[PDB]
RNA sequence: GCACAAGGGAGCUUGACUGCGAGACCUACAAGUCGAGCAGGGACGAAAGUCGGGCUUAGUGAUCCGGUGGUUCCGCAUGGA
RNA sequence: GAUAUUGAAUGUUGGUACAGCUUGUACAGGAUAGGUAGGAGCCUUGGAAACCGGAGCGCCAGCUUCGGUGGAGGCAUCGGUGGGAUACUACCCUGGCUGUAUUGACCUUCUAACCCGCCGCCCUUAUCGGGCGGGGAGACAGUGUCAGGUGGGCAGUUUGACU
């Protein structure tokens, strides 16, 4: 079954539409990814289906509620270490918990995505969770996403990650979104078909 | 170079996966002579990583590219800094099991 | 071709299209010939496929 | 470009006025207040 | 293992489920049909048991002011000296059950997980935490158990003994079962029951019908 | 047509209002244009007053059929739909 | 193409209706602690420590079961750790096997429906058809409804005004 749906979303902004006539579904599962050019709306549509924007015209529907938003540049982040199953996600990675503002960038979306793992989701809205990983924390993340609870929704700009924690594909394009099913290596060979 | 007509945007009210391209272009329109690229290659994009993947290797020499990547080195890579237990590994090869 | 049992035959309608075109078409009757005993003896007449479901002796 | 504009109400909600404005002059949504009478009054209105 | 047993026939069984040297306790399963991540559909209610448990409880309170003078009358141990929960850090073996009153319950609160994974934290969604703290001493001696659910949806419930006559559990498998009943939340999807495993101590589980 | 500004500035603003409208121009009709004034609510102004878009005339199309919003309307016996 | 004529078996991958139960470690640790509640004892001649073999996972640390040698020993609070205690109760759907009943789809195979402008016999002096006996095809085909594509092969029509 599906559990969100989109109907001709679009979006207004001080550029232009960034986005018109938008339909898809998220599903009980999908490895759903975004791709796009970066500014396309990429991570703004992450904010329409969160309804942490309004969008201007379309209907989104949704029926389950838990959100987790896990964005760039969370600025600051919160260093409320509860439900503690966050712990073991900050302690496979080795990231130690004592700060915020004296860690690297590296360890800090490592901190991030750690606490929007597992506050509760069936669906995760997250930006972008392969900028400064390493290959052993890269390779953590597949395994996490195969061995997840529901779906997945994600903004990549990367053939490496897609090729292995994908099933469908959002790309956004010309102000348009396509959805395409089945990996991401093939999605270009339908592209250029 | 990526941008729409964008003249003027507040630059985080930008997009954020411009911003680094905001960086980027403030290097390279005036020929710095000398680059650090503390991670690049992250908030690109797989047609604007590619470009800097290809350019860098043309550039003119003294660059440090901190790279989390794989495959963005195997492009801009003569030489090796290791970081690992007890400071640095100054490496100008794999240079691993200490050749004998 | 009508049916032996019930009298099901051949009726005629339209075919309405789009635009609601009215050609004029033909009904047929899913009739299927089988073996039965309409007399004393099996004659192998038609039957009709509505009355053949579960009803008369094969 | 110039687009066609509602403006409903905000005390009662009701449309009650057109009148046009840029996507690009104008790129937020726009309130004025105008008569609306139901509510027999002045009241601030709110592009729908 | 095949066939649903009865309940006029389960409680006469889990008297041969005593394997062990110690009389053991009966004890009660449910697998609820509510969602366990969604906190709307949470029961969180306990109640009287008739016949009772067949268990000595300790129970020391955090009375304050004049409702202390009411709960060293009642049965209650130890009350304390307003404030020992510096006798509480270092050491502090608990003993059996804490409640409190809703005036420093949140001054308590304010001093970490030392009761977060021991599970005698002071809530008042269970009825532990009230100003009658007189009619609270005495009915948890005698019956009722903060009863909550875990991660998955599922509530625990001793109703009693294996000593206790046939004619007791079915009381008290029926006071536990229409309570259940009454603490149904709201938006509940579906099929309410899934299972009734009736088992003691030392014994496996028995899955037997829930209105017999 | 306009230098008493209708042309220029700045402040404050939403009258680019609602119900209308005596009487006129125009016109085969359908339409189109002007309208003092009244009431309700406002804007500016100390007040007088002016404001129902722009300096006037262009910037647009009937009905039918559908959509949306609202309504002391109807609703095929009655209550709803 | 579906559906109706049009059913008989043998496997298949999903899912239910009844059912089996197993899988669980960031470090500290004597270790593999998923958590919520009771908890100072339980397991043993209807066998404990230990050895060994194998189904099974494994983040290869060590667990899980079953069977076989053994002979009275395991194991729990407390001791330590750290965010949290080890003997039952359930679950968590993370990660399997096996059977019953249907469910959808696919492959084969059968024959009794249907078909035979195949043979022989009779009606019968008949290249008709039709009864019987074989043979062949055979759930197809044909045929009826429903649907999509294709369709100038055919049909009704349109193909403006000023000048
Ligand atoms: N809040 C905003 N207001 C106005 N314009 C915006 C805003 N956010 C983005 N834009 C414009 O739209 C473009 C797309 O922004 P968007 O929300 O898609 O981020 P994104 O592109 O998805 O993030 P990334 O660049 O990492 O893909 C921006 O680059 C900017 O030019
Ligand atoms: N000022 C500081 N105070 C405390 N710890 C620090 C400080 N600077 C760096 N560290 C520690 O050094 C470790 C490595 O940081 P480093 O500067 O190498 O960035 P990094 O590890 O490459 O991460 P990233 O790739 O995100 O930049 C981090 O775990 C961080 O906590």
């Amino acid at each position: 079954k599906e559990i969100v749906t989109l109907t001709n979303v679009s979006y207004e902004v001080k550029d232009q539409t960034v986005f018109k006539h938008v339909n898809a579904s998220v599903q009980q599962g999908d490895i759903i990814g975004i791709i796009g050019k970066n500014g396309a709306g990429k991570s703004t549509l992450l904010h329409l289906i969160h309804n942490d924007l309004a969008p201007a015209q379309g209907q989104i529907l949704r029926k389950d509620i838990k959100l987790a938003l896990v964005e760039q540049e969370t600025a600051a982040y919160s260093f409320a270490d509860q439900t503690p199953a966050e712990k073991k996600l900050l302690e496979k990675w080795h990231v130690p918990l004592r700060d915020f503002h004296q860690l690297s960038g590296g360890e800090k979306l490592k901190a991030r995505l750690a606490k929007g793992l597992s506050e509760d989701a069936d669906l995760l809205l997250l930006d972008q969770p392969t900028n400064h990983l390493d290959e052993k924390s890269l390779q953590f993340l597949i395994q996490q996403l195969k061995h997840y609870n529901g779906t997945v929704i994600l903004v990549s700009h990367d053939r490496y990650f897609l090729d292995e924690a994908a099933t469908k594909i959002w790309s956004l394009e010309d102000q348009t979104l396509i959805e395409f099913k089945g990996n991401y290596s093939g999605y270009m060979k339908f592209r250029e078909k | 170079g990526f941008t729409a007509a964008q003249w003027t945007e507040p630059i985080k009210h930008m997009s954020m996966g411009e911003r680094v391209k905001i960086k980027l272009m403030a290097y390279i329109l005036e020929e710095k002579d000398v680059l650090i690229l503390d991670q690049p290659t992250n908030h690109l994009d797989l047609p604007s990583r590619e470009q800097l993947e290809e350019t860098l290797s043309q550039y003119s020499g003294t660059l440090l590219a901190v790279s989390h990547d794989r495959y963005f080195l195997e492009k801009t890579t003569n030489s090796k800094l290791v970081i690992s237990n007890n400071g640095i590994e100054k490496q100008l090869a794999a240079a691993a099991a200490a050749a004998a | 071709r009508k049916c032996v049992i019930t009298g099901k035959k051949t009726t005629a309608g339209n075919n309405r299209s789009h635009a609601m075109n009215a050609s004029k078409r033909t009904w047929g009757a899913n009739l299927q010939k089988v073996r039965i005993l309409v007399n004393g003896k099996p004659k192998k007449v038609y039957v009709s496929a509505r009355a053949l479901k579960s009803g008369k002796v094969e | 470009m110039r687009v066609n504009i509602t403006l409903a109400c905000t005390e009662c909600g009701e449309r009650n006025y057109i009148s046009k404005k840029n996507k690009r002059n104008n790129p937020d949504r726009v309130e004025f207040k105008k008569y609306c009478p139901r509510d027999k009054k002045s009241t601030l209105h709110r592009e729908t | 293992r095949s066939k649903a047993y009865d309940v006029s026939e389960a409680v006469a069984l889990v008297k041969k489920t005593n394997t062990a040297k110690f009389d053991a306790t009966v004890e009660v399963a449910f697998r609820l049909g509510v969602d366990p991540r969604k906190n709307d559909q949470q029961i969180r209610g306990a109640v009287v048991l008739p016949n009772g448990t067949g268990k000595t409880q300790r129970v020391l309170v955090f009375a304050k002011g004049e409702k202390a003078k009411e709960a060293e009358a009642a049965g209650a141990d130890f009350v304390g000296d307003t404030d020992y929960i510096n006798k509480i850090q270092q050491g502090w073996f608990d003993f059996d059950v804490i409640v409190a009153t809703p005036d420093m319950m949140g001054e308590v609160g304010k001093i970490g997980r030392v009761l977060g994974p021991k599970g005698l934290m002071p809530n008042p969604k269970t009825g532990t935490v009230t100003f009658e703290v007189e009619k609270a001493i005495g009915e948890i001696k005698a019956g009722k158990v903060e009863y909550r659910v875990d991660k998955a949806g599922n509530i625990h419930v001793p109703i009693g003994k294996v000593s206790f006559e046939d004619e007791k559990l079915v009381e008290n498998f029926t006071t536990m079962y229409d309570t259940i009943l009454k603490a149904k939340p709201a938006a509940a999807k579906g099929v309410y029951v899934k299972n009734v495993a009736v088992t003691s101590t030392m014994g496996p589980g028995v899955k037997v019908d829930s209105s017999t």
